[PDB]
RNA sequence: CGCACGGAGGCGAAGAACCAUGGAUUUCCGAAUGAGAAUCUCUAACAAUUGCUUCGCGCAAUGAGGAACCCCGAGAACUGAAACAUCUCAGUAUCGGGAGGAACAGAAAACGCAAUGUGAUGUCGUUAGUAACCGCGAGUGAACGCGAUACAGCCCAAACCGA
């Protein structure tokens, strides 16, 4: 398939949202990324 | 056109409008269909003018038959704004009535006599 | 912090423009060091660089350039 | 208003183009054209730009590969800031 | 003495007799060839217009509107219905043709507001009315002690809410006593029973 | 130096943080209005419909949103009647259009305790499950008056004037 410039910006964001909760946040809050998505198991929009 | 039953020659109309102008300066004239109407009704009208390019026609239909049952003489005019300019207005008038002429009582009588012949 | 409001208003409609492009350049060179994962960072400075530009721009608007 | 040049793209591939091909890589604004990228580079570094190549990366940004002339030296420029 | 206006009125008591009869025969021919909403420079019935609110002034508009004659243009039921609700032919709408014309006119002039309207006749298959509209934004009207009220916010879209003259009558608000128990102060408040 | 108790560093007596009011900034799509498009692109733009008019988009208007309330139109059936068609559920559900901070109504071609009487309109209590409707079945169902709340009355068309 052919992705447009806008479509590309969105996939790009979703990929970034896929990162983990940084180690330093666990300490600052004295102790989970509920939006962890998988390319195969999950399904993005569009 | 429905209320018009005879055509008045351009030359006659010219005479009529000329006399009306000197009538506004010497004698007295009524400008407007309403004022023209009460003139015929009260009798003070000597010669009444009626434009031909009136739309709606209802504004003037009543004049012809009214003038007939009051002995008042009447004449037609091609354009509404010519009658208004003659009566001395920045706008036109659907009808005008000479309420007692002046310096033209002679001409008025002639035009009146001329029209009766024109039917 | 190192740049105060009074000091900005004391500038002329040209000095602020020069000072603007100056700050913008310091910022760019900071983000250049950051882009290369540079360690001589001063988190408070780069932060202040952004606010200063905002202040100068804010004053420019008030003063009519 | 948006600024054309965001920051220098410093990766191993970006260093090869620099040492071997006299090219400087930049992360720029995705509204900027090749022509607007060249101009900004010359005004921010005082060098002569020959060719620019762009890519709309999967990071929401635009990557520009600016090639300097033989008159200038890429390694010397990037090493100053 | 009788006003010149009283003559326009009298002719219209009998639109089928006299000169008005011949006039109407002629006019309608051009009317049938016109649109649904035609802005016109001068009202066909001066006396009625002025009586309703009309004024030869800036911001005062008039438009002739034709609507089809007859009952409702209803579609037959497509699902289950008891005999009482299977009708098509004898069903008529609760809004009258004059109020329909008023609406189609107000939509053509989205900035103006309906003042009133009157009938100018009909042929074998359509009816014509002339609506009087007013520009609430023109300062000539905003300083008119007779028409300024139609500038207030609560007068916005007045026709679509039945605040027009023909509107209030169709809503059965004429009578103040007997027979008006379910109509005043509103149809909706009385559970829709008129 | 947010939630958020880390690390590094920074800011504050040039009175910061924090709060109140006013202002600056305010990307793209969106009524979305130059034209097209799954938030982007292509070469100046109130697009469209209107009013006024210097007849030039020159001055203006409309559009869409809002928890319900409000007003004007369109209008079911399950159900009840121990079946069912009128009736009932109900002018309800739902649909189209529109206004406001509230809407609508409103200064008698009224009432009709018939009077030598009342005196704009809403609303609350009552009148009253009374009058009236109805396969006179099941069911349906007011008002005048009264006690209260709050109170406020006015402008045109025309006559006679005629710029
Ligand atoms: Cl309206
Ligand atoms: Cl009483
Ligand atoms: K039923
Ligand atoms: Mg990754
Ligand atoms: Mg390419
Ligand atoms: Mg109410
Ligand atoms: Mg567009
Ligand atoms: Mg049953
Ligand atoms: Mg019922
Ligand atoms: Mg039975
Ligand atoms: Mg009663
Ligand atoms: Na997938
Ligand atoms: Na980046
Ligand atoms: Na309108
Ligand atoms: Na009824
Ligand atoms: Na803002
Ligand atoms: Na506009
Ligand atoms: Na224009
Ligand atoms: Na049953
Ligand atoms: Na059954
Ligand atoms: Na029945």
């Amino acid at each position: 398939g052919k992705k447009s410039k806008a479509t590309k910006k969105r996939l790009a964001k979703l990929d970034n949202q896929n990162s983990r909760v940084p180690a330093w946040v666990m300490l600052k809050t004295d102790r989970r990324n509920h939006k962890r998505r998988h390319w195969r198991r999950n399904d993005t929009d569009e | 056109p429905v209320y018009v039953d005879f055509d008045v020659p351009a030359d006659l109309e010219d005479d009529a409008l000329e006399a009306l102008e000197v009538a506004r300066d010497t004698g007295a004239v009524k400008k407007g269909t309403n004022e023209t109407t009460k003139s015929i009704e009260r009798g003070s009208a000597e010669l009444v003018f009626v434009a031909e390019d009136v739309q709606p026609e209802e504004i003037v239909m009543h004049i012809p038959e009214l003038a007939d049952e009051k002995g008042v003489p009447f004449i037609f005019v091609e354009q509404q704004d010519d009658l208004g300019h003659a009566a001395g207005l920045e706008v036109g008038s659907a009808a005008a009535a000479v309420t007692d002429a002046g310096e033209a009582d002679a001409d008025v009588e002639d035009i009146a006599d001329k029209v009766e012949e024109l039917r | 912090t190192v740049l105060h409001v009074q000091e900005i208003r004391d500038m002329t409609p040209a000095e602020r423009e020069a000072e603007l492009d100056d700050l913008k350049t310091e910022l760019l060179n900071a983000r250049a060091v950051q882009a290369a994962g540079g360690a001589p960072e001063n988190p408070g400075r780069i932060k202040e660089l952004r606010k200063a530009i905002a202040r100068i721009k804010t004053i420019q608007g008030e003063e009519g350039d | 208003s948006w600024d054309v040049i965001k920051h220098p793209h410093v990766t191993e591939k970006a260093m090869n183009d620099m040492d071997f091909q006299n090219k400087l890589q930049f992360a720029v604004d995705d509204r900027a054209s090749k022509g607007e990228v060249a101009d900004a580079v010359e005004e921010q570094y005082d060098v002569t730009v020959e060719q620019v190549n762009t890519q709309n990366t999967m990071d929401g940004e635009k990557k520009a590969v600016v090639r300097l002339s033989e008159d200038d030296d890429a390694q010397e420029v990037a090493s100053r800031i | 003495a009788r006003s010149a206006y009283s003559y326009i009125r009298d002719a219209w008591e009998n639109p089928g007799d006299g000169q008005l009869a011949e006039l109407q025969w002629q006019r309608q021919q051009e009317w049938r060839n016109e649109g649904a909403v035609e802005r016109i420079e001068r009202p066909t019935r001066l006396d009625k217009a002025r009586s309703q609110g009309y004024k030869a002034k800036q911001g005062v508009i008039v438009a002739r509107v034709s609507v089809r004659k007859g009952s409702a243009r209803k579609r037959r039921h497509k699902a289950g219905r008891r005999s009482k609700r299977q009708g098509v032919t004898r069903i008529t709408r609760r809004k009258d043709i004059q109020r329909v014309a008023e609406e189609r006119a107000s939509r053509t002039f989205p900035n103006l507001r309906v003042l009133n309207s009157y009938s100018v006749g009909q042929d074998g298959r359509q009816k014509w009315h002339e609506v009087i509209l007013i520009d609430p934004n023109h300062p000539a009207i905003q300083n008119d002690d007779d028409l300024s009220w139609i500038c207030a916010d609560d007068q916005a879209d007045r026709v679509f809410r039945g605040l027009t003259g023909a509107g209030r009558r169709n809503r059965g608000l004429s009578g103040k006593g007997k027979g008006s128990e379910k109509t005043r102060p509103s149809l909706r408040s009385n559970g829709g029973k008129a």
